[PDB]
RNA sequence: UAAGGAACUCGGCAAAAUGACCCCGUAACUUCGGGAGAAGGGGUGCUCUUAGAGCCGCAGUGAA
RNA sequence: GGAGAGUUUGAUCCUGGCUCAGGAUGAACGCUGGCGGCGUGCCUAAUACAUGCAAGUCGAGCGAACGGUGUUAGCGGCGGACGGGUGAGUAACACGUGGAUAACCUACCUAUAAGACUGGGAUAACUUCGGGAAACCGGAGCUAAUACCGGAUAAUAUUUUGAACCGCAUGGUUCAAAAGUGAAAGACGGUCUUGCUGUCACUUAUAGAUGGAUCCGCGCUGCAUUAGCUAGUUGGUAAGGUAACGGCUUACCAAGGCAACGAUGCAUAGCCGACCUGAGAGGGUGAUCGGCCACACUGGAACUGAGACACGGUCCAGACUCCUACGGGAGGCAGCAGUAGGGAAUCUUCCGCAAUGGGCGAAAGCCUGACGGAGCAACGCCG
RNA sequence: GUACCUAAUCAGAAAGCCACGGCUAACUACGUGCCAGCAGCCGCGGUAAUACGUAGGUGGCAAGCGUUAUCCGGAAUUAUU
């Protein structure tokens, strides 16, 4: 078929997906994070859990991801 | 029925918005003026960029009044407001447009340019 | 306005708009009538639904509505039938 | 500084400034606003011609006061020996400050608009607006 | 519709043409779908036709239509004959 | 009380205007309490349903 | 593939700024000026625009009229959403790059298959009677079609019964198997048998191709002497709505959402391939050519249509300009030329559809200021 | 009737611009006398000026040559290198 983007992150409100942005001029890696509002269905996950998410069609004004699996419990 | 201190809307685009009547011209002791009469006035309110500015002392012809006028056939015409047009000595308008209806008595007054530019002459 | 074919297009647009308005109005009336008849289980609720389905399909053929909108309207009646 | 300091606060180069600021501005009359255009010359009108004394040097250096087409007032030097300028003259003004004359940052172009060429010039005439003799 | 047509290259009085597959609405020298050859009508001896025969038949079988000049070019390279023969067979 | 609206007069004296309740909204300055009811704006009747739908007048804190 | 020099002192070595030698330009100005080729030429006022031209075509869809087989106005089809201009707005999924759609639409074109049955009623033209300066508007009749509208047949499309198999959650691909429901047109020819049949045209279904839409990762200017922003806001449920997912909209419920990894506000800016410079790392620019976006006097809408919320369409509001016989009417060069204005400064109110490309047409062909050429300017490069 | 080609005639129509103290290639005379003027910088001119103006000569370019404006370089003068 085709593959949808997958991320792993920590719940910050019941997902933060911290990544690195290498500096264009100096070459140093700098940590940056982006919050991915995701769809949890039956409110299963809680704050601090490390979760896996997958990209979906728009679900609301800002939700574009579905929580597929919980990796590390809060 | 316009007298000293009567404030009038200006029905042209010359820059003046409201004027205050300084004098009714046309003889000693004249107290009131009506449609077609000429007044000396001062511009109390002006719009930006107009030729006529606030504080200027100008001459204007009355073009509509609340008192209105009576015609020889026993008919009358009355308006909802008092409005005038700033003029030069040649009785031509200082502005280039006329707003709202004006009375046909202006034609007898020989304000033909104002009559021509008016959108309605009643 | 200025161009000869633009001037003609004003007339043909007005003719099409008049026909389209009539057919849209009739189609919407039948859909509303069929919707009401379901919410009360009338004896002829089947005839009113069949009429509404007939007119919605004719509007889609006339490009008055999209086929996707006709399908969406058709289902709403038929599930409730 | 450290690499981390540079990442937090990158380098910033000094901003260069123009030696002829009156040439790099326009004026929109309709909107009554100033533009930025970088013209090589500007037209202007002479408000006051005259002379001025230099700062070691000693002379009577001829100049004019000019209102440029962008409504900016400048002092412009008149090069060459003799000129035909006076009040209300229409002049073309170019860049180039004259040392020893404080407050004069521009030059009048000889041989353009109303300014005449230098009379009797025979060497470097194109700098002084003089046609070729004979 | 989709066309097989000539886009102009070269310089003044010295035209060179690329043979391209393009949307009819695309500007003559603008966006194309795929180039399939060249055409040089001012060459010294031969008009120097350089058509990719496998590409031309794929687009012809996909509904692309040549302009009048491109039809003559494809005919001179036998592409039109192979197109007609493959359609019946 | 027409039209005008402080032209009256030493001076807007007197009069006119404002005014209740409910909800919005509120400046300089400040001793940080204020200024403040700043200013400036919206809603009020009656009937019916349970915020909507209606009804009537020039006008609904229809008077004080 | 990498050059320095002058200048602070009585003299010195440092530090440090300043200036100069190089390259470049949509240049301008001064003096000067022979030619040819190739290119380039309003950067300012998205200022206002006189005049001409920049979108038509089809009589082999149709009736009529006028002319002697032709043509005109009209109905009808297709085009006018392309091509051309401009960079005002926009700091945003606008653009670049990489992906996703199991949330999408797609005229004309191509292929395949099944069809194309049977009726009806309008109306422009036109004739006649009027009304208006005009723009134009009314009354009476008349009439055709590949115009319009009924009915029949057609299901893969919809509902329900389920089933098998599969995926990335919503789900998806088939298998059915019953119920409703949806079309169409002729023109010009051949043979003639008035039956069959050619081309083009018409309908439905399914693919392909083309074009368009939405979403997401990363990349995108200053100012913190801009620190709080948001209340459809953030999520949920339901309904409505859309091609489509979705606060897209509404109702009710909850109090979320964004931000020092710079939210928000202000200012500036169309973005990219590219272009200039530089040894490079970088710095600077977006005129010309190509891709994408946005806009069409300003603002708001919708209609037709496959596609527009439409540069040379409509409706409304506004500013401005023009005609008027004062009742009323008309217009939009940021198309090509050209004018006025502003400016230091930027061209002809040219020729042709011969070529390439586009629209319409069966074709001949018609239209095409796209385009191909010519004109003006040492503006640049080369000779 | 353009490009191009062929024949005839004539050196006859067809050279200017800036600079010359140092940076920086290229100097003398006359005039002027801190004036007039020059100037990117250093600075030049107040009676023997290679710097002002002209002339001769020379240098650099050449259908161009200079000036101004703007950007990068020189600038390691924001320095990751
Ligand atoms: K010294
Ligand atoms: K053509
Ligand atoms: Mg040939
Ligand atoms: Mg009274
Ligand atoms: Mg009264
Ligand atoms: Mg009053
Ligand atoms: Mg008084
Ligand atoms: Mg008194
Ligand atoms: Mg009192
Ligand atoms: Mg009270
Ligand atoms: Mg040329
Ligand atoms: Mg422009
Ligand atoms: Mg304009
Ligand atoms: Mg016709
Ligand atoms: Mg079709
Ligand atoms: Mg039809
Ligand atoms: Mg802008
Ligand atoms: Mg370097
Ligand atoms: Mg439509
Ligand atoms: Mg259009
Ligand atoms: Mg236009
Ligand atoms: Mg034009
Ligand atoms: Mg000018
Ligand atoms: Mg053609
Ligand atoms: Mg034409
Ligand atoms: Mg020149
Ligand atoms: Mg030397
Ligand atoms: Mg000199
Ligand atoms: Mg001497
Ligand atoms: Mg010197
Ligand atoms: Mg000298
Ligand atoms: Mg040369
Ligand atoms: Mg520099
Ligand atoms: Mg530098």
């Amino acid at each position: 078929r085709n593959d949808r983007k997958v991320y792993v992150g920590k719940v910050v409100s019941d997902v933060l997906v911290e990544t690195y942005k290498t500096h264009k001029l100096y070459g140093k890696r700098v940590k940056y994070s982006k919050k991915y509002k995701t769809h949890d269905e039956n409110n299963s996950a809680k704050l601090g859990d490390i979760v896996k998410i997958q990209e979906t069609r728009p679900l609301s004004a800002t939700k574009r991801f579905r929580l597929v699996e919980i990796v590390e419990e809060s | 029925m316009i007298q000293q201190e009567t404030r009038l809307k200006v029905a042209d685009n010359s820059g003046a918005r409201e004027v205050l009547t300084i004098k009714v011209l046309g003889g000693s002791g004249r107290k009131t003026a009506n449609i077609g009469d000429v007044i000396v006035c001062t511009v109390k309110n002006a719009t930006p960029g107009g030729v006529v500015k606030k504080g200027d002392v100008v001459k204007a012809v009355i073009v509509r009044t609340k008192s209105g006028v009576r015609r020889n056939d026993g008919s009358y015409i009355k308006f909802d407001e008092n409005a005038c047009v700033i003029i030069r000595d040649d009785k031509g308008p200082r502005g280039t447009r006329i707003f709202g209806p004006v009375a046909r008595e202006l034609r007898e007054g020989n304000f033909m340019k104002i009559v021509s530019l008016a959108p309605e002459v009643l | 306005a200025n161009i000869k074919s633009a001037i003609k297009r004003v007339k043909t647009t007005e003719k099409a708009e008049a026909r389209n308005i009539s057919q849209k109005s009739a189609m919407r009336t039948a859909v509303k009538n069929a919707k009401t008849a379901v919410s009360n289980n009338a004896d002829n609720k089947n005839e009113l639904v069949s009429l509404a389905v007939k007119l919605v399909d004719k509007a889609a053929q006339s490009n008055l509505i999209h086929s996707n909108k006709a399908d969406r309207i058709k289902s709403q009646l038929m599930t409730a039938n | 500084p450290t690499i981390n300091q540079l990442v937090r606060k990158p380098r910033q180069s000094k901003i260069k400034k123009s030696d002829s600021p009156a040439l790099n501005k326009g004026f929109n009359s309709k909107k009554k606003k100033f533009t930025d255009l970088n013209s090589p010359q500007k037209r202007g009108v002479c408000t006051r011609v005259g002379t001025m004394t230099p700062k070691p040097n000693s002379a009577l250096r001829k100049y004019a006061r000019v209102r440029l087409s962008n409504n900016i007032e400048i002092n412009a030097y008149i090069p060459g020996i003799g000129h035909n300028l006076q009040e209300h003259s229409v002049v073309l003004v170019r860049g180039g400050r004259v040392k020893d004359l404080p407050g004069v940052r521009y030059h009048i172009v000889r041989g353009a608009l109303d300014t005449s060429g230098v009379d009797g010039r025979r060497q470097g005439r194109s700098l002084y607006g003089t046609k070729k003799p004979k | 519709a989709v066309k097989i047509r000539l886009t102009r290259l070269g310089s003044k009085r010295n035209p060179f043409y690329r043979i391209v597959v393009a949307d009819a609405r695309s500007p003559r020298d603008g966006r194309i779908i795929e180039q399939i050859g060249t055409y040089n009508p001012t060459s010294a001896n031969a008009p120097e036709i350089k058509v990719d025969e496998a590409l031309a038949l794929k687009w012809l079988n996909d509904g692309a239509k040549p302009t009048d000049t491109v039809h003559n070019i494809l005919s001179k390279e036998g592409i039109m004959k192979k197109f007609d023969e493959q359609k019946k067979a």
